[PDB]
Order: C-alpha cells, then structure tokens, then sequence
RNA sequence: GCUUGACUGCGAGCGUGACGGCGCGAGCAGGUGCGAAAGCAGGUCAUAGUGAUCCGGUGGUUCUGAAUGGAAGGGCCAUC
RNA sequence: UAGCGGCGAGCGAACGGGGAGCAGCCCAGAGCCUGAAUCAGUGUGUGUGUUAGUGGAAGCGUCUGGAAAGGCGCGCGAUACAGGGUGACAGCCCCGUACACAAAAAUGCACAUGCUGUGAGCUCGAUGAGUAGGGCGGGACACGUGGUAUCCUGUCUGAAUAUGGGGGGACCAUCCUCCAAGGCUAAAUACUCCUGACUGACCGAUAGUGAACCAGUACCGUGAGGGAAAGGCGAAAAGAACCCCGGCGAGGGGAGUGAAAAAGAACCUGAAACCGUGUACGUACAAGCAGUGGGAGCACGCUUAGGCGUGUGACUGCGUACCUUUUGUAUAAUGGGUCAGCGACUUAUAUUCUGUAGCAAGGUUAACCGAAUAGGGGAGCCGAAGGGAAACCGAGUCUUAACU
C-alpha cells in the first residue's frame, strides 16, 4: 500500500497558513516562517492572558490615585481607608467610579477619611 | 454475528513504536536512542559479551568438564508415564513405540516422580530406590 | 538464521535448576605454591554468578 | 440440545458441545482474521538501491562543490532510484491451533442456532442443473441470501447456484469460518449435520 | 629447650568490592606438636613481596574410552 | 547439538527418524542358439496436445438528462452475474464468458508396428598394479597437525590376490561389514531469454522497468562506458466556414461547433511559491525577530437604538527567529532563497519477556499427502527432576574417611 501525501500535506499547510492572515511579507504567504510566526503568536497569546491582568491593574491603581488626589487623599491612605472600613470594593469598579460618578467617588473618599482616623 | 461487528480481546492488539513522527509522540527526534556515540548508529551496538576491552566473563573464568555421550542415550522415565505402556509391562522398546523416550535411547531409568496404580512388569531397566518402593507397594514386579 | 551460542561459553557455566549457572573459580590453575590453602581449598568448589553479570551470561547463552 | 426442522417436521438431536456452547469473541476474531489473513496473496516488490538499474559510481567527488555529498544515482533520497526498505513476496499466512479452530467453528455455529440463521432440512436438491429451478426453489423457502451445505458433494446442486453470488454451495468438509458469518442463511442437510458434528465434536 | 599446626576436609556468620576476586573467622571431623594442666597452634605484630584465561609439561585417580577388550586423547586432583 | 577454533571472532556436522521419488545394468570372456526383452536415427494408421478458428441465452416503457447503462414500474436468461467496450453505473446492445465443437499440412509427447546401428537366456570361468599403502609438501572433508581417522596427489618409493584386501576417527587384537585401483543409468531438485492463461490488502507518470511517449533514443565520453526529460481535447474532429484589427504576420475580438471554449490543440481538474490590476483602510518626525495585549478613528454588513461581527490599525505595555550542537546560543557557531512533490527504525528467521486467547500435566506439529485456509501426518520440540566434570545416584545429589 503505496500512501500518497499531497491532500494531507496541503490541508496541514493551509491551516497554518490560514492562522498567519495578517503578518508581513513572507510570514502571511510562505509555510516556513507563518509557521514559526503562528508559534511565536502562541507564546505571546500565553504570555499576555497574564500580562493583561497586570496591566489593567496598573490602569485602575492610576486612576484611583489621580482622583483620590482629586479629592485630597493618595492611594496607600486611601486603600487603607477602604480597608479599616471593611469594604470589599475591587480596584476596577473604583476606577469606574473615577471616571462616571465622581460624587459617589467622593462619598467613598469621605468613607475612607473618616475610617483612617 | 456478522464481519463488521467483531472485535479482538481489550489488551490484545498493542500498536507498536513508530520511530521518528515528531515532537508529540514520544519518538522523533533519534527516536529513544539519545545523542551520538556508537549505539545510536546505524547498525551499530557491541556484540554479545563485550565488555569494553576488559577481559570478558566467558573468558576470564576457566573451562571445566566433558561431555559423557553416554549420558545423551540416557532417558528417564516417571511413575506417571509407565501407565502408558499398552499392556503394563515396561520394556526397552515399548516405552519407544509409546513415546515417551526416543529412538536413540538404550538405557534407562524409572524415578519417583508421580503415583502408580496399576501392576506392572517392569522389565530390563534401572530403578531407583523410591521407585522400586512405589511399584512394589501397587502389586509390580522389578526384574533384571 | 538460527542464533549460534557463544562457544566458549557454554564450557564455562552449566545451568542449575532455578535458573542461575555455575562456574568454576580462576585462581587455580598455575602458580598455586605461593597461595594459603584456605585460599585455594575454598577455591575448589563451584559458585553461582553474580546479578549483574546475568544478563551477559544469559545473551552469551540463549540455548541454555 | 434439539434442533427442529423446517418443513419434514421431525425434529433432530445434537451435541451439547457443539451447538450450544459460549461464543468466545476473540477466539472468533482470531480465526476470522487468520483465514483473512492466509487468504492474501502476497505478490509484489520493489528495487533497493542495489536493484536500481543504473552505475555504482560517486556522481560529483567528496569535497569541493557546492553540491551536499553523494555517493550514488541510486540513492533512496534521490528521485528515481528510491525505495529503502523495499517489499519481497512474503506469504502472510498465520498459524491456527487445531483446538482453536475448531472451537471456533463450534461458536460460530452456536450462535447460527441461537440467532435463527440455521436451517436443517431432510434434502436439498434439484433433479436437472439450472438455475432457474434452483432461483424458484429458494424464492420459496424465503431464502434471499444463503449458504447451502450438503453432506456429500452434489454436482447438479453445484452448477444450479454456480452463478448466483447471493447463494453458495459447499460440502460439510468445507467449511470456513468466514462464510458462515457473511452468508445470511445457512441450509444445513441433515446428513450434513451429522458429518459436521463427526468432523467437529 | 622440645618440635613441624608453614597439617587434611570443612565452615556459623561477616567485611570489602561493579564483577572477576580479595580478606577475617568461632566451631566440627581426622591426625599431630609443646606444656603438669587450663590451653594454645590451619605460618610470621599487622598492612606491599604480585599476574586472569587459553595452550601445554610432570605425578595420582580405570571417572570417560567412537563396534568390543585395551590404549591414545580428555576430565578431576596436586603442581610448573 | 558433538566438535573445530590467536578454544578469540566465528565455523559447524554426522548417526538416526519422517517425506518426495525409487531401477538397476554393462565390459574386462570362451561357447550353445542367432536376433527373443531395453538403448539411438527412419516411413506409417490411431490418442493427447500446441499451431487457424466455429456456434454460444435472455428488455422493454417512462423522468432528469448533451447522452441512460441511472431513478421509477414490470418481465426474462443463467452449466453463462469472469472481464472489456458502448455518449453516466449493462446478465438481457457489442465483444465475450460457461458448455459443446473444429485441422487439408507440419511437429512434441508413452507405447504399438515396419527398416537400420545395439543386444534375449544359460553351463562354466575370471574380478580393474606403478594401484592400495608409505616418506616429504599441499588441498578437501564441520575438523586450523593436534593424539587425527578418511578422501585427492606435486614429488620419491611400492605390496598381496577371497588361504587375499579395505573400513569401523591415533594405534593393536577379536568380531562385524563390504570388495578399490573400468564404466553407463529415468524420477524426485535448480532456473526463465521466450510463449499462453489467470491472479494480486502490487505501482499509477518524481511511482512502476532507465524506457506507458519512435528509449538504451536525444545527449556526454577517444574508448570501455554513462544516460535522460517527455502520458491525458472532446462522447464525436463536429480541430473554429466567414468577418474585423495587424505586416497575404504573431496574437486577439466576433460568428459558428459543442453539454461545456470557466474543453481551441501552449487543450480534463488547475494547488503553492512568484507577478499584476481594482477597491477599503493605514503610511512621508519616526528607530529594532514585525508579533502579542489594550485601543481611537475609518470603511462595510448589522439589528429597526443596545456600545457586538468583517477588514485596516494611529498610539501604547511586553517582546533579540527556527533547527542542531553544547556547561552555555539573539548569537557574529551549524543548516535552510521559496514553493510543490518524493526522502529515514524496515523484512526474514531464531530467542527471551509482557499482554491476550486456546488446551492444560500436558501443549503443539514440520516437511509432505490433500477429497488443498479443512482433514491427515506426533518425525520431532518444550515441559512435568534434579545433582555431579563424569560413571553414577535420584526428591535428592555432590564435596569428604564421614560431615556439627
């Protein structure tokens, strides 16, 4: 039993190259170098599922610190504020608050003031 | 009961290695043989009793002994099997034509090895001392 | 192709009964004067070999 | 163990041993695939690279072009002039235990009682060889796809379902494994029963 | 001073080695030595003074002995 | 296995047993009676062939359709539903197939009978000399000079005559068995340049022969020698009448043939690298494995808002290819221009272990016969007993004078 392989072989390409739609040059048209793209792409889609809670963090910590400062408070006095007040309120909604509803933002700032002293 | 509806037994039909099919197989890539030196090599490995150049097992220990050739014309024959002797006596040659010694056998002996229950006529052969016990107490006859 | 025995082999272990094979001592064929008579006295009889050497002794002997 | 009959209505007595034992499935399986297998023919083959027509001299010397080293035309990673581990005629056959073959065959033919697809009659034949007689004898039966076995061999009956492919003729001595699976029906002479059980036991 | 234990067959159990090996050893049996005797003695206060296998040489042992009776050759033991 | 063997690597019988197949004769010599059985060439009637060949059964209606063998509804033949072709998938259209036949002429094959060369049957004799053996030197026997039998002999020597000789693994005696130094001889075995039929879990144009094709050709070499690439229109050539541009071009546009020119011969299908045209978005103050995570704007489908799809991606965080080899590689260490196709753990026979299946103190046959995957065949092999170098003994044995 004699095994042709081209529909196989060409079936395995186009898969690669059908993931590589997009990059430049021979990255989007040659087997080669798409399928070491399409590999290269896989380990950074790995790596930034975890950068991206890193950086959303970052975001909303930045915000939180620039409308705290708003208000007349900086972030660690604030965080420990929300703290001594046992309030369970995560960082992305604070940010949220931040920027659309700055006088909810402001009783949350005067919760936290009279929690710190 | 029909041809596309049979199956072998669960733990029958093992596949085998493939050797060489890529990363996730286990086996590409030299294929279970490791990196370079004599035995990943083609047609490679030592032959049978190389030990390195040291001097090996099977000729560093002495020669002993001799081959009888009296010994390769010696059977034996167990109490379990003089009860298949077609007639219940056990000669030279009709333990030879029941098989149980061979053609080039010419003498012979009856050992202990089993249980007899029948009297036999136990004619021209050697027996040992249990044996000659066991065939006397089943209501035998040991000549010479 | 039949696989052929290692000749020299099957002179120098016989196969007991379980399996293992006996050999006999080196050290005592030539200049014995020089050697204690404990040495050479438990010299005499055959031993059994070792574990790791088995599985050259059974590869050497596939007949046995 | 009673086998009825068809249409005689007198029944028959068999063995318990043969037509009324487990059916062992990888005993079947084993012996299906074994008669499969020694069933092929196994002609064919290719050249190595010492068949390869063609000269055993080094195409470009060993150090100096820009070529990677050859040493042969006939080179399996070269075009036309390939195969590497290239076939001989082999025969494939396997070996079968005697035993086991047989205790095949006594599962097979249980489970052609117990599923309904044995039938025993007192005879079975034709009185002149054509088929036509024969394609209107087993439309009456109800018999659309079916294994005659008959307990001596019959040349009328031979030539009446020699060119029907849905029917099949064979002696009780040649029975196969095989047959007595794919065949919907299996048209037992009483004779041949008898023969069957003999040769079985 | 007297002597030959610088004996023969073994060996509980250990130590040390990848193995081949090397080493320590009470006690058993036969026979001996010295001492009144209990005893001690299987070489030296101990640790180096060494060389596998094959091939053969010498003596003992009818174990084997290519039809049989021997014999040659072989085995086993002591040894080079 | 026994043995041989720098007793290393390896080499490797025989006796005996089961099968296929079986066949014995002649001269070395005189006679009786001549041709009486078998061996080689030659005319002639017959059997089987090979060499041309002959007959050879059974179907129509209708829908899609270019076209029916397809669907649908109903019959028929079959000792024939092997296979191929016919405008798509045919048992019933054509070639065929199963079965039955047919040779004026030459030839193969075992006998018959006619011619020729040769000799049936039998009394009695005889029995293969520079030979066997030996010295020296080689070679073959599984056997390498070893204690080495046996066979052949280059060279040198050299017997006896059935009251004699050879062998039985140095050699001697007994016993057993045969008669060298002269020859012929079917069968079972080996192979396929060629022929005919059939088969294939063989290949399908980089495969299978090097060669599907005008291939051992074109081409290369002084020569020996080496050695290619290259299959496909359609069902049917119906292979594009004629017209227009152009050079009485090439090429194209119509018309026409066709089911189809998204079949026009540079001809089925028509992939990828590669190269273009058009459209949407982005890009001329911005630095790097070109992605990834977030993300504005735009374009275009949305639902009848819903902050989602598709394409682009300003800006921003992170991010120095792959393979191999190494202690360690972005490494300025190796390898790859890219695509497509082919390209590397196989096969046979043994042996051990694991799983699984059958039978079980038993299991199983091989060659072969075959009414051929059955059934027979138990020749054998492994196992149920070991110990000992061995004779030998045996649930024991060896060591030893015997063993705590």
């Amino acid at each position: 039993a004699r095994v042709k392989r081209g529909v196989i072989a060409r079936a395995r390409h186009k898969k690669i190259l059908k993931q590589a739609k997009g990059y430049y040059g021979a990255r989007s048209r040659v087997y080669r170098v798409a399928f070491q793209a399409v590999i290269k792409a896989g380990q950074y889609a790995y790596r930034d599922r975890r950068q991206r809670k890193r950086q959303f963090r970052q975001l909303w910590i930045a915000r939180i610190n620039a409308a705290a400062r708003q208000n007349g408070i900086s972030y660690s006095k604030f965080i420990n504020g929300l703290k001594k007040a046992s309030v369970e309120i995560d960082r992305k909604i604070l940010a949220d608050i931040a920027v659309f509803d700055k006088v909810a933002f402001t009783a949350l700032v005067e919760k936290a003031k009279a929690a710190l002293a | 009961m029909r041809l596309n509806t049979l199956s072998p037994a669960e733990g029958s039909k093992k596949a085998g290695k493939r050797l060489g099919r890529g990363i996730g197989s286990g086996l590409g890539k030299t294929g279970g043989r490791g990196h370079k030196g004599q035995k990943s090599r083609s047609g490679g490995g030592v032959r049978r009793g190389f030990e390195g150049g040291q001097m090996p097992l099977y000729r560093r220990l002495p020669k002993f002994g001799f081959t009888s050739r009296k010994a390769a014309i010696t059977a034996e024959i167990r109490l379990s099997d003089l009860a298949k002797v077609e007639g219940g006596v056990v000669d030279l040659n009709t333990l030879k034509a029941a098989n149980i010694i061979g053609i080039q056998i010419e003498f012979a002996k009856v050992i202990l090895a089993g249980e007899v229950t029948t009297p036999v006529t136990v004619r021209g052969l050697r027996v040992t001392k249990g044996a000659r016990a066991a065939i006397e107490a089943a209501g035998g006859k040991i000549e010479e | 192709p039949k696989i052929k025995t290692v000749r020299g082999a099957a002179k120098r272990f016989k196969k007991t009964g379980k399996g293992g094979f006996k050999h006999k001592h080196a050290n005592l064929r030539h200049i014995l004067t020089k050697k204690a008579t404990k040495r050479k006295r438990h010299l005499r009889p055959k031993a059994m070999v070792s574990k790791g050497d088995l599985g050259l002794v059974i590869a050497c002997l596939p007949y046995a | 163990m009673e086998l009825v009959l068809k249409d005689a209505q007198s029944a028959l007595t068999v063995s318990e041993t043969t037509f009324g034992r487990d059916f062992n499935e990888a005993l079947v399986h084993q012996v299906v695939v074994a008669y499969a297998a020694g069933a092929r023919q196994g002609t064919r083959a290719q050249k190595t690279r010492a068949e390869v027509t063609g000269s055993g001299k080094k195409p470009w010397r060993q150090k100096g072009t820009g070529r990677a080293r050859s040493g042969s035309i006939k080179s399996p990673i070269w075009r036309s002039g390939g195969v590497t581990f290239a076939a001989r005629p082999q025969d494939h056959s396997q070996k079968v235990n005697k035993k086991m073959y047989r205790g095949a065959l006594k599962s097979i033919l249980s489970e052609l009682v117990r599923q309904d697809r044995l039938i025993v009659v007192e005879k079975f034949s034709v009185e002149a060889p054509k088929t036509k007689l024969l394609a209107q004898k087993l439309k009456d039966m109800a018999l659309e796809d079916v294994l005659i076995i008959t307990g001596e061999l019959d040349e009328n009956l031979f030539l009446a379902a020699r060119n029907l492919h849905k029917v099949d003729v064979r002696d009780a001595t040649g029975i196969d494994p095989v047959s007595l699976i794919a065949f919907d029906k299996v048209v037992m002479t009483a004779d041949a029963v008898k023969q069957v059980e003999e040769m079985l036991a």
